[PDB]
């Protein structure tokens, strides 16, 4: 009766492993980045990455390295699932199809291994003898690699070195050789060992002894022979010793490295503060070492060509940095991705107003802000400062030989032409119409003529002659109120009266004339079908009866009418067709939007709904994005209607006011679009109505929260750096301490400047930051929550102003967390809850929390000690009461409420369960228990829990952000439609297993290390969205065997997509 | 800083400066050091004592032996017996779970007679020659064995036969054996045998079992690691997880860390003095807290590791735990993942599963 829905809305970007190879092709280099989920394969050019297959692969990669086996024509590649589902990937390439033919698979985990502290790691032998993977500590696990064993039989061989920090294998020896450094505690020691299969020893030099500061192990290729180890960066091999002790190391450490050329006389080290070290050899045995100083922060370096060094950050936004020869430095950046990593939190916010909502992430750290949308954006090419435009259509000016060289700009009274002679925006008129007169339209029919239908008189100006051909006017010297005119006929309307008029050449002929009930509001006539140019049918929309009506446009006879409520005229009406089915659009002046089905044929009245849009008129306008060409809203909330399936969608636009829209395609302008406001002009092309776009504002500091304020404008981040404006004034130590300075950077939502810094106390963490208006007082608050680690905790309730930053109050020990509960703040923090209330002040079970969430009842969920708690607050008792609490303990992340039943959860083993309180006995002694009503292995560090949505059958929504920069969404739904779609949940299986060979129900698994449960109602999202990707030949046999239709299921999931 | 936060917000950041998740659940341990419950669980019948817990390695179920010739199975989490193993004549004296293998758990009781169970279905029994009584059981982790000893003789036997394929014996009969069991990693062997004359004293051999090579434990200076050491049941000593630690009794009973790294093989680490009540032995998952069952409130106690020097003060007494009412404590063992509680066996018949 509860069944969940789990899909991702923007997939992880944060970067693991850059290991470089040949994996698409013997002669192709490549790149090989790792997400946390999906693996992208770039090729590297001297432009620079350019993905070629961007394989979402069914596991989490863990260990990946290229290898070359012999006999094997390109190297191949070992993905090492973090699931330990070891597999010798290899890429096959056949044709337009591609796909990841595994040629072995096996799950190599160990039932009593445990991981290693320092991560885990896999290396090859140099040729290809072996492979060596460290899993477990103490267990070396050597894989033969003969041309048998396609199961992967591994086996076991033990390490004397229990904690190894990094090993390698030397080059240039017959037997394989292994070096690498442990960390008996005794310093930091080196050895060397003889990995024997048949036996499964002594290496060429002994054990010695080294830096107690040395980690990292950069082994010299052949022509060398050896191992560097690394303020001490020696050289070992054999007996020959050297060892250079740099001041400028000393600093900070060393996290990067990689081989620079086959000589080596030339190696890259980064420094975890964003320094290029890079570390030079002089030539066999060498004499000495030497390092050098020559960039953002880099967690994988992988030197590519010629200078082009790719830093991938984990923290930040990787760059491509660049290594000139020739400030005098040599770290220049040339691209910067938008990879949002450490999604620490983020907020709903509708900045406009209006249906859609906004997200606002603090991405980064250290070395913050990102703003995330949900509709389709515009790059502005050219900006005119010109006045309030009445309209905006684009006009052929040259002979029929496509695009467009010329603008017409109508005003409330003139008509302003403008020429387009390239990037340049000129207004020049054409001697075939009138500029001190308003023009409804200014397009061209045919003939090579220009049709020039004004308020006065429709003129019809011919583009070669560039004069006037005819000129139709009403014989009543009325101004002419709504005009239509497509390609071949005219069909305008003069008060009550409407006349029909035929695009001949060179030449207006009036076909019809017919008189309405009521004043007609707009004219609309468009093929919505087989016609070209000659427009069978004819809309026509009432202002006293506020009626829409279809009628055929030769004779102007109804044929069907609507009846609406209100007083409001329509706005506009436009008929068009986008799909297999043709759809009418009703629009309100006050914005009211009517979408219904119509008919070619005859017309019919289908389905009608109601849709929003902004408060001021709506002018309906369609546009070509795609192959399938949309719909656009211009209004105070404008919005481009597109599709999926069949469904009409309302995605919204970006931009601050619309008034009036144009398609352009002229030599400066391919697929931009005339936009028009109070005063703007600005250009865009538009291609999905599903991309995210991001706005950067950095900080260079580490924030912790975020929260919106409604009365002021403006934001609120905290700071915590290391080392107007305003100082903290807590009136109520060695040399070296953890300490940090902190600030509260306010940032304008209009320029995105930071307006004020509060500077905190030393040593002193302050993480919280909470936007509420607390108690009877209507001012609102900015309030911050200041720890320090913990016999005291202060509260800073920064009551803002028209400049400066106040206190109401101030008010043992650091607190956890706490939001506002519906006026209040009543924090549950060191093992002990609260009742507290807003004199302008603040003012037991063993009850600590760390994540805390409700949603706006009574409802509240928290966590005591790595377990979901549910509490309940009564109004009566004005306390928390335990509801139930949820076993199985799981390293919570981040929780959440989906409704007064699911309650979602995740947790640090990237897994998703949901309680819910099914129906028991015995009163209360079993109910205290949460049952998990649903396991999921999502795969992500899941770290803020919010709700609302980035659009407008469920009731509810949630999102959720990770640590690898994943967005998602979880619903819920009732029994009767799960069940149902329950045996077909699994039909999807028999057409495709998977990327590895893995089986389904092994991700449908419970993927800790110690449990396995197939999933419970979880409904994939990710699946089922490839549904519409399985090609057509291959849909037809799946869901084949009441009417069992070929795409009975299609439309019934593809209201999904919508979500 | 000595905080979830900023160990964590470098997780998060994807810093993969790992060691953070270790010291992560070093502090859950430091933290649950401070949190107080006693939660009883039902049982088929009516046993008069509870003997030998056996946690197992997925987490899944736990089964425990009681006098009753039954082997009880009960769920940690719902707290609720499922099944109960029934086919011993006798009351069954070593159960241990299977690593790699799910439901496949064996036991062996005092008449002589062993039953390998799966909880699907399915059984298998095999007979000692001469009923003699059996001394300890020991799975192979990776490879399909499970060691039997008796009195002095280790049977080599795969279920996958019916009976045992090797016979190795010691160099005397009173010379038995009284312990075997593998290590976390399947590599070493830790053998204890009666020493040559209560003051019964038995030593501790330690072969490594990586080649297979049947152990030639007839002599009593190969491999030795101590000397002496106090030994009444399998539960007296065990390995840490990361199987670089390791308790076991020594005679003046005291209990002794030794680092079981090749490093310092042998060496010891901690060390406190106990009294006799000592029974029993069991390491936190991480190897720094380690619980032990007293005999007759405080049954229990928790230690810390500080520095490791080999004097009196290399811990520190945290706290203590009792059971909701004199009572021995027969068997305890950490649960699997750190932070959760403990559950235990108690001599008058009772299972109780502590939480903080």
């Amino acid at each position: 009766m509860s069944y969940n829905y789990v899909v991702t809305a923007q997939k992880p970007t944060a970067v693991n492993g850059c290991v470089t190879g040949h994996f698409t092709s013997a002669e192709d280099l490549n790149l090989l980045i790792a997400k946390n989920t999906r693996l992208e394969i770039y090729v590297v050019t001297a432009e620079g990455l350019r993905p070629v297959k961007e394989v979402g692969m069914y596991g989490k990669i863990a260990v990946m390295e290229l290898f070359r086996p012999k006999g094997e024509s390109k190297d191949l590649l070992f993905i090492l699932t973090a699931k330990y589902n070891a597999c010798i990937l290899e890429y096959k390439q056949s044709g337009e199809s591609i796909d990841i033919i595994t040629r072995a698979h096996g799950n190599v985990q160990d039932r009593i291994g445990r991981p290693s502290e320092t991560g885990i790691i896999g290396i090859i032998d140099p040729e290809c003898r072996m492979i060596g993977l460290r899993l477990y500590d103490g267990l070396f696990k050597v894989i033969p690699l003969d041309r048998d064993n396609k199961e992967l039989k591994a086996f076991n061989i033990r390490l004397e070195e229990l904690h190894v920090i990094d090993v390698k294998f030397l080059y240039g020896c017959q037997a394989p050789t292994i070096c690498f450094v442990y960390q008996d505690p005794q310093g930091r020691h080196v050895k060397t060992y003889e990995v024997s299969l048949r036996e499964k020893n002594k290496g060429p030099w002994k054990q010695e002894n080294v830096e107690a500061e040395a980690s990292m192990v950069i082994a010299v290729p052949e022509p060398f022979g050896g191992a560097i180890i690394i303020e001490s960066i020696t050289y070992h091999n054999g007996d020959k010793y050297l060892a250079i002790a740099p001041p400028i190391i000393k600093q900070s450490t060393i996290v990067c490295h990689n081989r620079v050329d086959p000589n080596g006389s030339r190696y890259l080290l980064g420094d975890m503060e964003g320094r290029l070290f890079m570390l030079l050899l002089e030539k066999v045995t060498l004499k000495d070492l030497r390092v050098e100083l020559l960039t953002s922060i880099a967690e994988c370096l992988t030197y590519l060509d010629n200078g082009v060094v790719f830093v991938g950050s984990r923290l930040g936004d990787s760059q491509l940095v660049k290594l000139n020869v020739d400030q005098g430095s040599y770290v220049v950046a040339m691209e910067t991705f938008t990879n949002l990593g450490p999604i620490v939190d983020m907020c709903v916010v509708d900045l406009e107003r209006q249906g859609q909502g906004q997200l606002v992430t603090c991405s980064g750290a250290f070395k913050s802000l990102r703003i995330i949308r949900n509709g389709i954006g515009i790059h502005e090419h050219a900006s005119i400062d010109l006045p309030g435009i009445k309209g905006l259509w684009p006009l052929r000016s040259d002979p029929n030989r496509e695009t467009d060289d010329t603008l017409v700009l109508s005003f409330v009274g003139q008509t302003r032409v403008l020429m387009l002679n390239g990037e340049e925006v000129e207004e020049t008129e054409l001697m075939g119409f009138v500029d001190d007169q308003q023009t409804f339209f200014c397009g061209n029919v045919a003939h090579q003529q220009l049709i020039q239908i004004t308020s006065a008189s429709v003129r019809l100006v011919s583009q070669e002659p560039k004069a006037l051909v005819s000129e139709w006017k009403e014989p009543q010297a009325k101004n002419i109120s709504v005009a239509s005119c497509n390609s071949s006929q005219v069909v305008v309307a003069v008060g009550r009266a409407l006349y029909y008029l035929q695009i001949h050449p060179q030449e207006l002929r009036q076909i019809s004339h017919t008189e309405m009930e009521h004043e007609v509001a707009c004219l609309d006539i468009t093929p919505l079908g087989d016609s070209n140019g000659l427009s069978p049918l004819c809309a026509i929309g009432l202002w006293t009866d506020i009626s829409a009506r279809i009628l055929k446009l030769p004779s102007f006879e109804l044929l069907h009418k609507e009846m609406l409520g209100g007083e409001i005229i329509p706005r506009s009406i436009l008929m068009t067709t986008f799909e297999s089915s043709h759809y009418l659009l009703c629009a309100l002046g006050d914005g009211a939007l009517f979408y219904f089905g119509l008919n070619i044929e005859t017309g019919l009245l289908s389905d009608r709904k109601k849709v929003t849009l902004g408060t001021q008129p709506t002018v309906l306008r369609t546009f070509r994005s795609l192959s399938t060409t949309n719909v656009f809203a211009c209004s105070d909330r404008p919005t481009v209607i597109y599709s999926s399936n069949h469904k009409l969608v309302f995605s919204n636009v970006n931009l601050k006011e619309v008034n009036y829209m144009c398609p352009l395609n002229s030599d400066g302008y391919p697929d931009s679009l005339a936009l028009a406001n109070n005063s703007t002009l600005t250009i865009g092309t538009i291609d999905e109505i599903q991309k995210l776009h991001i706005r950067t504002v950095p900080l260079y500091e580490s924030p912790r929260k975020i929260c919106y304020q409604e009365v002021s404008q403006c934001f609120g981040v905290l700071s915590s750096r290391i080392e107007s404006s305003s100082v903290s004034s807590s009136k109520l130590t060695s040399f070296g301490e953890e300490v940090e300075v902190h600030n509260l950077l306010i940032i304008d939502q209009h320029t995105f400047e930071v307006l004020h810094a509060h500077q905190f106390l030393q040593n002193e963490y302050a993480l919280s930051l909470v936007s509420c208006k607390l108690g009877k007082d209507p001012n609102t608050y900015f309030i911050v929550g200041t720890a320090m680690v913990p016999k005291q905790g202060r509260i800073v309730v920064f009551q803002y102003s028209d400049g400066k930053l106040q206190t109401v109050a101030e008010k043992k020990g650091a607190v956890y967390s706490m939001v506002e509960f519906n006026g209040k703040l009543l924090a549950s923090i060191n093992s002990t809850v609260r009742l507290y209330e807003w004199e302008k002040e603040l003012r037991y079970n063993n009850i600590m929390a760390l994540y805390l969430k409700t949603k706006g009842d009574f409802i509240l969920v928290g966590d005591l000690m790595r377990s979901v708690l549910l509490l309940a607050y009564k109004p009566m008792e004005g306390n928390f009461e335990e509801i139930a609490r949820d076993f199985n303990p799981n390293w919570m992340s981040a929780v959440e409420i989906l409704d007064d039943d699911n309650f979602l959860g995740a947790e640090n083993a990237f897994n998703l369960f949901v309680c819910q309180k099914d129906s028991a006995a015995t009163t209360d002694e079993e109910r205290q228990h949460l049952q998990e009503v649903g396991l999921f292995h999502l795969g992500e560090f899941v770290n803020v829990f919010c709700h609302g949505s980035l659009v407008m059958p469920t009731q509810g929504s949630v999102l959720f952000g990770t640590v690898n920069g994943m967005i998602g969404l979880v619903t819920s739904l009732s029994e009767s439609w799960y069940n149902l779609l329950l045996d077909m949940q699994n039909r999807l299986n028999k057409v495709i297993k998977s990327v590895g060979k893995i089986e389904h129900s092994f991700w449908r698994s419970f993927h800790t290390e110690r449990k396995t449960e197939p999933a419970t109602g979880f409904i994939d999202g990710d699946l089922i969205e490839s549904f519409l990707d399985i090609s057509r030949p291959k849909m037809q046999e799946v869901v084949a065997n009441r009417e069992a239709t070929a795409d009975d299921l299609i439309k019934v999931v593809e209201e999904l997509t919508r979500i | 800083e000595k905080n979830a936060v900023r160990i964590l917000w470098g997780r998060e950041r994807g810093a993969r400066a790992m060691g953070a998740q270790r010291l992560l659940q070093e502090l859950v341990e430091d933290k649950t050091r401070w949190m107080k419950e006693g939660k009883r669980v039902e049982l088929p019948d009516s046993p008069r004592s509870t003997f030998l817990l056996a946690f197992s390695p997925d987490r899944t179920l736990l089964a425990s032996t009681h006098v009753n010739h039954n082997i009880y199975i009960t769920e940690v989490k719902t707290g609720k017996c499922v099944h109960s193993l029934i086919g011993h004549r006798r009351t069954p004296w070593c159960v241990t779970f299977h690593p790699t293998i799910s439901g496949l758990i064996a036991s062996g009781c005092l008449d002589g007679e062993v039953r390998i169970w799966d909880l699907h279905g399915g059984s298998e029994s095999w007979f000692t020659d001469s009923n003699n009584a059996i001394a300890s059981l020991a799975f192979h982790p990776t490879a399909q064995l499970l060691l039997i000893a008796t009195a002095n003789e280790i049977h080599f036997w795969d279920w996958s036969r019916r009976e045992p394929f090797a016979v190795v014996k010691t160099a005397s009969e009173m010379e038995r054996v009284r312990l075997v069991r593998f290590d976390p990693l399947g590599h070493y062997l830790l053998t204890a045998i009666v020493n040559p004359s209560a003051n019964t004293t038995y030593r501790l051999q330690w072969w490594d079992f990586t080649k297979f090579d049947l152990p030639e434990i007839s002599n009593a200076s190969v491999n030795v690691l101590v000397q002496n050491c106090k030994i009444y049941n399998d539960a007296s000593c065990d390995i840490s997880a990361d199987g670089q630690l390791l308790a076991a009794f020594i005679p003046s009973g005291i209990l002794a860390v030794y680092s079981l790294a090749p490093h310092n093989l042998g060496e010891m680490l901690y060390t406190k003095r106990f009294g006799p009540n000592a029974i029993s032995v069991s390491l936190s998952p991480m190897g720094r807290y380690v619980m032990v069952g007293l005999a007759s409130h405080m049954v229990a106690q928790v230690f810390r590791l500080q520095q490791a020097h080999g004097g009196e003060t290399s811990m520190r007494r945290v706290f203590n735990v009792l059971y909701p009412m004199h009572v021995s404590i027969n068997s305890a063992r950490w649960l699997p993942e750190p932070g959760l509680g403990l559950a235990y066996g108690t001599n008058k018949g009772d299972l109780v599963i502590c939480r903080p």
